[PDB]
C-alpha cells in the first residue's frame, strides 16, 4: 500500500531536508498527469520556511492549481497574505502574482489590501508584479477597481522609476481601458501625452509595444503636434524587435495622415518609413510573412514609401512558402511601368524552378502584371510564350489560361502567335487550359484553317469532357460555324445533339437548345448575337475599400494587420 | 493430492525492482545491469544449473517482453529445451516462440529437440513441442514435420490433449504451406473425431475440418452428417450430461457455434433424414430461446445468444423453409425491442442479413417500426448505421415516406462522413419508390436544404430532369423553391435547382403578388453576387427566360445585363452569357424571341448499356 | 480466426500479447499502440466490438485490464466475446481473486493458460473444469 | 495578449502546457494539433485563425510551440516573445529537443511565470535571471562521383514517387493507409556540385515495398550521399550527388495521407435474384490537377448472369473473365465526382454464396505526393565551375501511384 | 492505477 499516500507522510516528516527533498516528487507528478490535489494542505504548509528553492516549487503547485481549481485554492489565502509581508520581495511578488490568478469572485476583498501594499512596495519586481495583477483582478471584479483605486495607482506607476513596472502598468492599464471604451480610463489629453511619450524611451523593449499601441489611439487635432509627436517616435524605427518597429509605423502612419505634402516632413517621414521594414524583411521567417502582411496593406495606402524599393520582396529560394507568395504579391503591387523588365524576368526564373505549387502562382502573376502594367502587356505575353515553348505541363497549362484573359483584355493584336498555339493541343488535360485553348480556337478560328479537326478532336470525347469545357466548346463549335459554314456543316450538328440529347446537366442541354433555335430560325441574328464585339474584359478589385483599408493602416501593429479583416471577425 | 512446485525470486526481485523505478530512464539502467549480469553467467567458465539458466533466460524474455531487445542468451535457450524438467522445457520453448531467428543452426537444433520432444511418446512433452510448432509455424518447420503431425492427430494411442494440439497445429501449418499439407488417409479418419467422447477433441477438429473443407469441400462431405448428430444430441441433452462442457446452463455452446459455422461450409445436408434432423434442431434452438431464461447472469444469455445468432446465421445462408427464416426474423425482432445494445447491434446486423432472402415472405418489413426506433432511442454511432442500413435494404413504396422521414432526420445530427453517404440512400429511395411527386421534390430539396453540401451534380439534376418531365409538380415545385430560396444562407445547391425552375416555371405562381416577376428575379439577384461561376451562368439564362416570360422586367432585367459588373465579366462563360443575352433582349423579334427561349422538350430517359447477357449459354455478353 | 490477444490496461502498458500470424516488432509495437488508442477511447454507451484495420476487435474491460481479442471480421461476436470471459475465470481460479499484478509477476504462465483455451489463431480448450485440472497438474512438474 | 503557450513534440502529444486567460481550454489545443500538426492539404502558415481563435507558432527542432490568443494582439510581438522563449530555454539546455523538455519540465514552468505574467511578456535577455529561477537545469546535447565529369548543359531530374494504399469503409472510415515514398534524382550535372534539397515537412526520422496483413510503419532511408546535418531546419538534406540517376530517399508515411479518393458504395440486396449497386467516386485533391489512368473495379458474384450499368463519364465492360465490372474513366479533375450504376442478374442457386464481397479496388495516377511531400528547392553550388545555379535546368514531376486501393462494399 | 483489483467477483 503506496502511491500518494506515500508522499503525503514524505512531506509532513518535520526534517525540512526531508520535506525539501520530498517536495519535489510531488512537483514532478503534476507534469505527467496524475491527479494531486490529495496532498494540497500538506504543500501549502511546507509554505511555511526559509528555503528560497523550496518555496518557489510550492508556488508552482499552487498557481498551475488556482487556475484550475481556483474553488480549493482560495483556502490557503492566509498563507499569501503572510506572504505579502515576508521581507524577500520574490516571496512577495511570488504571492501577488498566484493571488490574482484565483479566479473567483470570493478573493476580491481578501486580496485588496495586499496588493495595495505591493502596488508601493519598494521592490520594482513586486511594483511590476502588483501592476499586472491589477488587471488580473479588473477581470474578475472591473467595479472593485475603479473603487479601491488601484486605476490611478496604476496612473501613478507610469510616472514610476524603473520600466520593468512602467511597461507592465501601461499594459494592465490599456487592457482595461479597452474593455471599457467609452469610460476614457485612458482618456490622453495634449499634456499627458507628454507623460507617455517619455517613458517610450526606456520602458524595456516590450512596453515600448505596449506604450505605442496607446498613441495610435490618440489623435492630435494640430498638424504642429502631430509633427512634434512624430519626431518623438521616429527614433524606435530601429529597436530590432519588429514589435516596435511596427507600432511605430502604425502610429507614424496614422498622424502622418496630416500635412498635405508641404514642410518637408511629410516628403521626409516617408523617406524616414522605407528603411525600417524594408530591414524587416531580414528578420526571422516568421516576421517577415507579418512585415509582409502589413506592408501589402501599407503600400497600397501610400505607394510613395516602398516605391524603389521593389527588389527586395524578389523571393529568395529559401523562403518559407508563405514569404515567397507575399513577396509576390508585393512585386505585383510595385510592379511600375518601369521595371515589369526586371519583374518578369524574375517571374519567368520562378515558374523555371521547382516549387511547382509557387511556379503556378508565378505564372499566374505575369498576367496580373499585365493587368496592372498597362503598357508592358506585350512583353508578358513574349514570356509566357517563352514558358509554353517549355513543354513543361503544369506550366503550359497555366499560361494558356493567362495569355487566354490578355486576349480578352487587350485588342486581339496578337492573332499573329495563335496559329502558333496550337502546336500544343499535346498535353492540355487540366479542364481550364482545354477551355482556353478551345476558346481560342472559336474566337480566331478565321485564322486557323485547322479549327475543324482541332475542334473535332475535342468532340470525340465530349460526354467525358469537364462541364467547362463541354460548354466552351458548345460555344466555339457555334461560333465556327457561324463563321465558316460548310466546312463545319456536320459539326454543329453532332455538338448540338449531344448536348440536347446526351447531355444531362440542365444548364447545357438549355444552350444546346438555345444555339439550335437560333441557328434555324434566324441565323442572321445568331451571327449577330454569339458573335459581336465583347468588351474588353475588367479586372477584379486589385485593392481594398478605401474606408476599410483605412481601418486596418490604424491596426498596422495587430493580428488585424495579419488576416486583413477587422477585429470583429474574432472575438 | 500431489504437491505444488514453482517460484522464482530472482525473476521477482528484477521485476520490482523495476517496476520501482523513480524515473523512465531508471528503468532503462537497471536493465543493462541485469542484462550486463546474466551475460557473464552464461559467458563464464562453470555453465549454470537448469534453475539458474531457466531463471536467466526468464529475466530476458521479460526485458523483451518491455520493449528491449536481445541480442543473446537463445543458445541457453535451447539448452533448456532438452530438460527432462517441465518447467525448464517450459521456458526454452516459451522463450524461442517469441524470439525468433533466422540462425539456420538455431532453427535446426530446435527442430531436433522438437523433433525429439514429438518422438518421446509423452504428453507433456509432445505438448510442448506441438504447442511450439504452432505458435511459430516458420517455413522450416512446416517442412520438417508436416507429415508428423497428421500421423500423430489420428493414431488411436494419441492423448486427447495432443489430438487437440495436433488438430490445431496441422491447422496453422496448412495456413502457412497449403502445398505441405496434402490430403491423406487421414481425412476419413480426421472427420472421424467428430463422434470422439472428449468434446475438446471434436471442437478442434471442427476447426480444423471447417478451413480444409473450404477448398476440399468434397473430401470433407461426410462432415455435414456428423455435425449434425452431434449438435442434436448437444442442444438436446440437458444440464446433468455433458458435465465438463456446460456453460452457465448453455451447453458446449463454442463447440455448437463451430459445428454451426462448419454446416455453413456446405449447402443443406443432400440427404433428407440428415436435412431433416438438422433442421429439427434448429426447430429446438430456436424453441429454447424463447423459454423462461434458466438464469439471468449476462454470462449465460450472451452464451445461449452466441449459439442463437448462428444458427440464424446458417438459417439464412441454407435459405429453405420459410418457417425457420420467419422464426429467425422474430427472435432477431424481439432483440431489437429488448434495451440494450450488445444485441441491438448484432441483431440489426443479422436482419440487415436476413433481407436478402428469397423465402422469409419479407419477414423483415414486419419490424419497421421495431427498427426505426433503434436508430431513433440508441447512441452509438454504430448500432445507429445498422440500423438505417436495414431501412434501405426493406424499402419499398409502402414505407418509403415513413423511411425517408427518420432517414432525414438521422441526417440532421450525423457525423460529415455519414452526410453524403445518407443523402444518396436518402435520394435513391425518393425518386425510386415515390407516388406522390410533390414529395420525392420535396424530399431531395431537404436535402439540398439542410445538408447541402453533400448533395451531388446527379441528385439534383435529376430533380430538375424530373420536374421537367413531370407537369402535377411544375407549380408545385416553382412555389416551393421560391420559399426554400427565402432564408439567407441556403445552400448554393438551392439557388442552383432554384434558378432554373423559375426560368423555366414560375411563370405559372408569377400571378399571385406573393411572388411577382419583378419579386423574383430580385430574389434571385441578390443570390447572384455571392454564387459560384456556375450558378451565377444558370442564373443568367434564368435572367432572359425572364425578359421572354415578363415583359414587366425586360426594362429592370435589361440593365442588370448592361451593367459593367456582367458585360465586363473577367469570366468568360459569364460575359458569353451576359452579352447574347442582351444583344437578344434587343435584337430579337418579340415572336423569334419567344420560340428561342421555348419550353425545353422533356429530358430523355437515359437508359442502361447492357454489360452482359446469357447468349451462348453462359455469362458475358 | 483469432489474429492476437492483447492484454493492456487503461494507459496501455501491454500485459501479455499473443499473436497468431508473423508480425516484426516494428508491426507488433503500433498495432499494440493502435488497440490502445481504438479500446481505450470508447465508453460502455457503445459496444463490445470494433472495426480494426481489416480485422475486428471483441473486447471486454476488467478492472484497469482490457482484454482484447482481434478476429476474422466473420467471426460470432458473442462467442469470442465469452471465450474472452470464461478464460478470464480461469485466471481467477488458477490465481485465485486474479488482478494485473498476479499477470505481470506471473507474466510466463500466464501463456501456459492462454495456450491452454487458444492455439493457432482458434479455440482450443472450453472447459473450464478440464482446464484448470491441466494447469494443476502442471505446476506439481518439477 | 497571450493566453496559452502550448508546447508539442514531433508526434503532437503536449509537452508543456500554459494558460493565462480563461478564454482557452481543451478548445485551442487539440484545435491547433489536428488543424495544423496534422494538416494535410492544407500549406501551413506562421499565424492561422480556427474558432474565431488565433495561433501562432514556430517550430525549433521536431518540436512545435505555439502561442493562443483570443484577442486582437500586436502580431509581430508573439513571436518577438515566442523567440526570447526559445533563446532563454537554450541558454538552460542547449539544443530545444524533446528529450531536454521532458527533463526540465520544472525549470520551463518556473521559466515561463516569470517571462510572461497574464500573458503579457516580461523581458528576459538572462538579465539577472539567475536570483529569479530557483531551479538546477538539466543541460545535454559519400556515395562517389568520378572527378570531373563534364556535361554540355546542367540538368537535373525529380521524380517523386509515391504509392498510396487504403482499407475504406463503406461508411467512409479509413481502417488502414500508407504512403510508401521515393525521391528519385536524375543528376546530368558537371563538377563535384553540393546541391540542397529543402522539402516541406511531413516525413520525420528498409523493406522493397511488401506485405498484405502486415502493419506498414513509418520510416525513411537516405542515400550514403546524403548530409542529414540540417533536417531539424525545416530540410536542407545535404549531398553531393552521384553522377545520373540515384535513389536520393526511399519513405513510407502512414499519418497525414491525402487519400486522392473516396469510393461510395451503395449495394442493396434484393433478395437473392438481383443485385443492384452504385457507386460514386469523389476525387478531393486540389481542382488545378488532373488524376489519369483511372479504373474502378467493383466485384460481381460468381453466380453472377446478366449485368447492365449506367455510366456518367466513362466506359465500363464486365469481365467474367475475371469476375468483375471494370469501369475505366480516362481523367477527372480534383473536387469533382463521377457515379455508375449497376443491376446485376444473379442464377437462382441454392446458397453456398457466402460471397465475402471483396472490396471495389482502384488503380489511379496522380500529379501530387499523397504523403504531403511537396519539393520546396534544390540549390546547386559548385564552386570551382562557378556555374549559376539559375542555369542549372530542372523539372520535377510527381507520379502518385495508386497500390492496393479497396473500398468495402 | 491501483492494479491490485480484483478482475472479477
Amino acid at each position: 500500500k503506496g502511491e500518494i499516500f506515500e508522499l503525503k507522510a514524505e512531506l509532513n516528516n518535520e526534517k525540512k531536508e526531508k520535506r525539501k527533498e520530498a517536495v519535489k516528487k510531488v512537483i514532478a507528478a503534476m507534469t505527467v498527469g496524475k491527479d494531486v490535489s490529495s496532498l494540497f494542505p500538506d504543500v501549502v504548509n511546507c509554505m511555511q520556511t526559509d528555503n528560497l528553492e523550496l518555496k518557489k516549487l510550492v508556488y508552482l503547485y499552487l498557481m498551475n492549481y488556482a487556475k484550475s481549481q481556483p474553488d480549493m485554492a482560495i483556502m490557503a489565502v492566509n498563507s499569501f497574505v503572510k506572504d505579502c509581508e515576508d521581507p524577500n520581495p520574490l516571496i512577495r511578488a511570488l504571492a501577488v502574482r498566484t493571488m490574482g490568478c484565483i479566479r473567483v469572485d470570493k478573493i476580491t476583498e481578501y486580496l485588496c489590501e495586499p496588493l495595495r501594499k505591493c502596488l508601493k512596495d519598494e521592490d520594482p519586481y513586486v511594483r511590476k508584479t502588483a501592476a499586472v495583477c491589477v488587471a488580473k483582478l479588473h477581470d474578475i471584479n472591473a467595479q472593485m477597481v475603479e473603487d479601491q483605486g488601484f486605476l490611478d495607482s496604476l496612473r501613478d506607476l507610469i510616472a514610476d522609476s524603473n520600466p520593468m513596472v512602467v511597461a507592465n502598468a501601461v499594459a494592465a492599464l490599456s487592457e482595461i481601458s479597452e474593455s471599457h471604451p467609452n469610460s476614457n480610463l485612458l482618456d490622453l489629453n495634449p499634456q499627458n501625452i507628454n507623460k507617455l511619450l517619455t517613458a517610450l524611451n526606456e520602458c524595456t523593449e516590450w512596453g515600448q509595444i505596449f506604450i505605442l499601441d496607446c498613441l495610435s489611439n490618440y489623435n492630435p487635432k494640430d498638424d504642429r503636434e502631430a509633427q512634434s509627436i512624430c519626431e518623438r517616435v521616429t527614433p524606435r524605427l530601429s529597436h530590432a524587435n519588429s514589435a516596435v518597429v511596427l507600432s511605430a509605423v502604425k502610429v507614424l502612419m496614422k498622424f502622418l495622415e496630416l500635412l498635405p505634402k508641404d514642410s518637408d516632413y511629410y516628403n521626409m517621414l516617408l523617406k524616414k518609413l522605407a528603411p525600417p521594414l524594408v530591414t524587416l524583411l531580414s528578420g526571422e521567417p516568421e516576421v517577415q510573412y507579418v512585415a509582409l502582411r502589413n506592408i501589402n496593406l501599407i503600400v497600397q495606402k501610400r505607394p510613395e514609401i516602398l516605391k524603389q524599393e521593389i527588389k527586395v520582396f524578389f523571393v529568395k529560394y529559401n523562403d518559407p512558402i508563405y514569404v515567397k507568395l507575399e513577396k509576390l504579391d508585393i512585386m505585383i503591387r510595385l510592379a511600375s511601368q518601369a521595371n515589369i523588365a526586371q519583374v518578369l524576368a524574375e517571374l519567368k526564373e520562378y515558374a523555371t524552378e521547382v516549387d511547382v505549387d509557387f511556379v503556378r502562382k508565378a505564372v499566374r502573376a505575369i498576367g496580373r502584371c499585365a493587368i496592372k502594367v498597362e503598357q508592358s502587356a506585350e512583353r508578358c505575353v513574349s514570356t509566357l510564350l517563352d514558358l509554353i515553348q517549355t513543354k513543361v505541363n503544369y506550366v503550359v497549362q497555366e499560361a494558356i489560361v493567362v495569355i487566354r484573359d490578355i486576349f480578352r483584355k487587350y485588342p486581339n493584336k496578337y492573332e499573329s502567335i495563335i496559329a502558333t498555339l496550337c502546336e500544343n493541343l499535346d498535353s492540355l488535360d487540366e479542364p481550364d487550359a482545354r477551355a482556353a485553348m478551345i476558346w481560342i480556337v472559336g474566337e480566331y478560328a478565321e485564322r486557323i484553317d485547322n479549327a475543324d479537326e482541332l475542334l473535332e478532336s475535342f468532340l470525340e470525347g465530349f460526354h467525358d469532357e469537364s462541364t467547362q469545357v463541354q460548354l466552351t466548346l458548345l460555344t466555339a463549335i457555334v461560333k465556327l460555324f457561324l463563321k465558316k459554314p460548310s466546312e463545319t456543316q456536320e459539326l454543329v450538328q453532332q455538338v448540338l445533339s449531344l448536348a440536347t440529347q446526351d447531355s444531362d446537366n440542365p444548364d447545357l442541354r438549355d444552350r444546346g437548345y438555345i444555339y439550335w433555335r437560333l441557328l434555324s430560325t434566324d441565323p442572321v441574328t445568331a451571327k449577330e448575337v454569339v458573335l459581336s464585339e465583347k468588351p474588353l474584359i475588367s479586372e477584379e478589385t486589385d485593392l481594398i475599400e478605401p474606408t476599410l483599408l483605412d481601418e486596418l493602416i490604424c491596426h498596422i501593429g495587430s493580428l488585424a494587420s495579419v488576416y486583413h479583416k477587422p477585429p470583429n471577425a474574432f472575438v | 493430492a500431489v504437491s505444488k512446485g514453482d517460484g522464482m525470486r530472482g525473476l521477482a526481485v528484477f521485476i520490482s525492482d523495476i517496476r520501482n523505478c523513480k524515473s523512465k530512464e531508471a528503468e532503462i539502467k537497471r536493465i543493462n545491469k541485469e542484462l550486463a549480469n546474466i551475460r557473464s553467467k552464461f559467458k563464464g567458465d562453470k555453465a549454470l544449473d537448469g534453475y539458474s539458466k531457466k531463471k536467466y533466460v526468464c529475466k530476458l524474455l521479460f526485458i523483451f517482453l518491455l520493449g528491449h531487445d536481445i541480442d543473446f542468451g537463445h543458445m541457453e535457450a535451447v539448452n533448456l529445451l532438452s530438460s527432462n524438467r517441465y518447467t525448464e522445457k517450459q521456458i526454452g520453448y516459451l522463450f524461442i516462440s517469441v524470439l525468433v531467428n533466422s540462425n539456420s543452426e538455431l532453427i535446426r537444433l530446435i527442430n531436433n529437440a522438437i523433433k525429439n520432444d514429438l518422438a518421446s511418446r509423452n504428453p507433456t512433452f509432445m505438448g510442448l513441442a506441438l504447442h511450439c510448432i504452432a505458435n511459430v509455424g516458420s517455413r522450416e518447420m512446416a517442412e520438417a514435420f508436416a507429415g508428423e503431425i497428421p500421423k500423430i492427430l489420428v493414431a488411436g494411442d494419441t492423448m486427447d490433449s495432443v489430438k487437440q494440439s495436433a488438430a490445431l497445429c496441422l491447422l496453422r501449418l496448412y495456413r502457412t504451406s497449403p502445398d505441405l499439407v496434402p490430403m491423406g488417409d487421414w481425412t476419413s479418419r480426421v472427420v472421424h473425431l467428430l463422434n470422439d467422447q472428449h468434446l475438446g477433441v471434436v471442437t478442434a477438429a471442427t476447426s480444423l475440418i471447417t478451413t480444409l473443407a473450404q477448398k476440399n469441400p468434397e473430401e470433407f462431405k461426410t462432415s455435414v452428417s456428423l455435425a449434425v448428430s452431434r449438435l442434436s444430441r448437444i442442444v438436446t441433452s440437458a444440464s446433468t450430461d455433458l458435465q465438463d462442457y456446460t456453460y452457465y446452463f448453455v451447453p458446449a455452446p463454442w463447440l455448437s457455434v463451430k459445428l454451426l459455422r462448419l454446416l455453413q461450409c456446405y449447402p443443406p445436408p443432400e440427404d433428407p433424414a440428415v436435412r431433416g434432423r438438422l433442421t429439427e434442431c434448429l426447430e429446438t434452438i430456436l424453441n429454447k430461446a424463447q423459454e423462461p431464461p434458466k438464469s439471468k447472469k449476462v454470462q449465460h444469455s450472451n452464451a445461449k445468444n452466441a449459439v442463437l445468432f448462428e444458427a440464424i446465421s446458417l438459417i439464412i445462408h441454407h435459405d429453405s423453409e420459410p418457417n425457420l427464416l420467419v422464426r429467425a426474423c422474430n427472435q432477431l425482432g424481439q432483440f431489437l425491442q429488448h434495451r440494450e445494445t450488445n444485441l441491438r447491434y448484432l441483431a440489426l446486423e443479422s436482419m440487415c442479413t436476413l433481407a436478402s432472402s428469397e423465402f422469409s415472405h419479407e419477414a423483415v418489413k414486419t419490424h419497421i417500426e421495431t427498427v426505426i426506433n433503434a436508430l431513433k432511442t440508441e447512441r452509438d454511432v454504430s448500432v445507429r448505421q445498422r440500423a438505417v442500413d436495414l431501412l434501405y435494404a426493406m424499402c419499398d413504396r409502402s414505407n418509403a415516406q415513413q423511411i425517408v422521414a427518420e432517414m432525414l432526420s438521422y441526417l440532421e445530427t450525423a457525423d460529415y462522413s455519414i452526410r453524403e453517404e445518407i443523402v444518396l440512400k436518402v435520394a435513391i429511395l425518393a425518386e425510386k419508390y415515390a407516388v406522390d411527386y410533390t414529395w420525392y421534390v420535396d424530399t431531395i430539396l431537404n436535402l439540398i436544404r439542410i445538408a447541402g453540401d453533400y448533395v451531388s451534380e446527379e441528385v439534383w439534376y435529376r430533380v430538375i430532369q424530373i420536374v421537367i418531365n413531370r407537369d402535377d409538380v411544375q407549380g408545385y415545385a416553382a412555389k416551393t423553391v421560391f420559399e426554400a430560396l427565402q432564408a439567407p444562407a441556403c445552400h448554393e445547391n438551392l439557388v442552383k435547382v432554384g434558378g432554373y425552375i423559375l426560368g423555366e416555371f414560375g411563370n405559372l405562381i408569377a400571378g399571385d403578388p406573393r411572388s411577382s416577376p419583378l419579386i423574383q428575379f430580385n430574389l434571385l439577384h441578390s443570390k447572384f453576387h455571392l454564387c459560384s461561376v456556375p450558378t451565377r451562368a444558370l442564373l443568367l439564362s434564368t435572367y432572359i427566360k425572364f425578359v421572354n416570360l415578363f415583359p414587366e422586367v425586360k426594362a429592370t432585367i435589361q440593365d442588370v445585363l448592361r451593367s459593367d459588373s456582367q458585360l465586363k465579366n473577367a469570366d468568360v462563360e459569364l460575359q458569353q452569357r451576359a452579352v447574347e443575352y442582351l444583344r437578344l433582349s434587343t435584337v430579337a423579334s418579340t415572336d423569334i424571341l419567344a420560340t428561342v427561349l421555348e419550353e425545353m422538350p422533356p429530358f430523355p430517359e437515359r437508359e442502361s448499356s447492357i454489360l452482359a447477357k446469357l447468349k451462348k449459354k453462359k455469362g458475358g455478353s | 480466426m483469432i489474429r492476437f490477444i492483447l492484454i493492456q490496461n487503461r494507459a496501455g502498458k501491454t500485459r501479455l500479447a499473443k499473436w497468431y500470424m508473423q508480425f516484426d516488432d516494428d508491426e507488433k509495437q503500433k498495432l499494440i499502440e493502435e488497440v490502445h488508442a481504438v479500446v481505450t477511447v470508447r465508453d460502455a454507451k457503445h459496444t463490445n466490438f470494433v472495426e480494426f484495420r481489416n480485422f475486428k476487435i471483441i473486447y471486454r474491460r476488467y478492472a484497469g485490464l482490457y482484454f482484447c481479442i482481434c478476429v476474422d471480421v466473420n467471426d460470432n461476436n458473442l462467442a469470442y466475446l465469452e471465450a474472452i470471459h470464461n478464460f478470464v475465470e480461469v485466471l481467477n481460479e488458477y490465481f485465485h481473486n486474479v488482478c494485473e499484478l498476479d499477470l505481470v509477476f506471473n507474466f510466463y504462465k500466464v501463456y501456459t493458460v492462454v495456450d491452454e483455451m487458444f492455439l493457432a489463431g482458434e479455440i482450443r480448450e472450453t472447459s473450464q473444469t478440464k482446464v484448470l485440472k491441466q494447469l494443476l497438474m502442471l505446476q506439481s512438474l518439477e | 495578449m497571450i493566453g496559452g503557450l502550448f508546447i508539442y513534440n514531433h508526434k503532437g502529444e503536449v509537452l508543456i502546457s500554459r494558460v493565462y486567460r480563461d478564454d482557452i481550454g481543451r478548445n485551442a489545443v487539440d484545435a491547433f494539433r489536428v488543424n495544423v500538426i496534422h494538416a494535410r492539404q492544407q500549406v501551413r502558415s506562421p499565424v492561422t485563425n480556427i474558432a474565431r481563435t488565433s495561433f501562432f507558432h514556430v517550430k525549433r527542432s521536431n518540436i512545435w510551440l505555439a502561442a493562443v490568443t483570443k484577442q486582437n494582439v500586436n502580431a509581430a510581438m508573439v513571436f518577438e516573445f515566442l523567440y526570447k522563449m526559445c533563446d532563454v530555454m537554450a541558454a538552460y539546455f542547449g539544443k530545444i529537443s524533446e528529450e531536454n523538455i521532458k527533463n526540465n519540465f520544472v525549470l520551463i514552468y518556473e521559466l515561463l511565470d516569470e517571462i510572461l505574467d497574464f500573458g503579457y511578456p516580461q523581458n528576459s535577455e538572462t538579465g539577472a535571471l539567475k536570483t529569479f529561477i530557483t531551479q538546477q537545469g538539466i543541460k545535454s546535447q559519400i556515395g562517389w562521383r568520378r572527378e570531373g565529369i563534364k556535361y554540355r548543359r546542367n540538368e537535373l531530374f525529380l521524380d517523386v514517387l509515391e504509392s498510396v494504399n487504403l482499407l475504406m469503409s463503406p461508411q467512409g472510415q479509413v481502417l488502414s493507409a500508407h504512403v510508401s515514398g521515393r525521391v528519385v534524382m536524375k543528376s546530368y550535372l558537371s563538377g563535384m556540385p553540393e546541391c540542397k534539397f529543402g522539402m516541406n515537412d511531413k516525413i520525420v526520422i528498409e523493406t522493397s515495398k511488401s506485405g498484405k496483413q502486415s502493419i506498414a510503419i513509418d520510416d525513411c532511408t537516405f542515400h550514403q550521399c546524403v548530409r542529414l546535418s540540417k533536417f531539424d531546419s525545416e530540410r536542407s538534406i545535404s549531398f553531393i550527388p552521384p553522377d545520373g540517376e540515384f535513389e536520393l530517399m526511399r519513405y513510407r508515411t502512414t499519418k497525414d495521407i491525402i487519400l486522392p479518393f473516396r469510393v461510395i458504395p451503395l449495394v442493396r440486396e434484393v433478395g437473392r435474384t438481383k443485385l443492384e449497386v452504385k457507386v460514386v467516386i469523389k476525387s478531393n485533391f486540389k481542382p488545378s490537377l488532373l488524376a489519369q489512368k483511372i479504373e474502378v473495379r467493383i466485384p460481381t458474384p460468381l453466380n453472377t448472369s446478366g449485368v447492365q450499368v449506367i455510366c456518367m463519364k466513362g466506359k465500363a465492360k464486365y469481365k467474367a473473365s475475371e469476375n468483375a465490372i471494370v469501369w475505366k474513366i480516362k481523367r477527372m479533375a480534383g473536387m469533382k465526382e463521377s457515379q455508375i450504376s449497376a443491376e446485376i442478374e444473379l442464377l437462382p442457386t441454392n446458397d453456398k454464396k457466402k460471397w465475402a464481397r471483396p472490396p471495389i479496388s482502384m488503380n489511379f495516377e496522380v500529379p501530387f505526393a499523397p504523403s504531403g511531400l511537396k519539393v520546396r528547392y534544390l540549390k546547386v553550388f559548385e564552386p570551382k565551375l562557378n556555374y549559376s545555379d539559375h542555369d542549372v535546368i530542372k523539372w520535377v514531376r510527381y507520379i502518385g501511384r495508386s497500390g492496393i486501393y479497396e473500398t468495402r462494399c | 492505477m491501483s492494479q491490485i483489483k480484483r478482475l472479477l467477483s
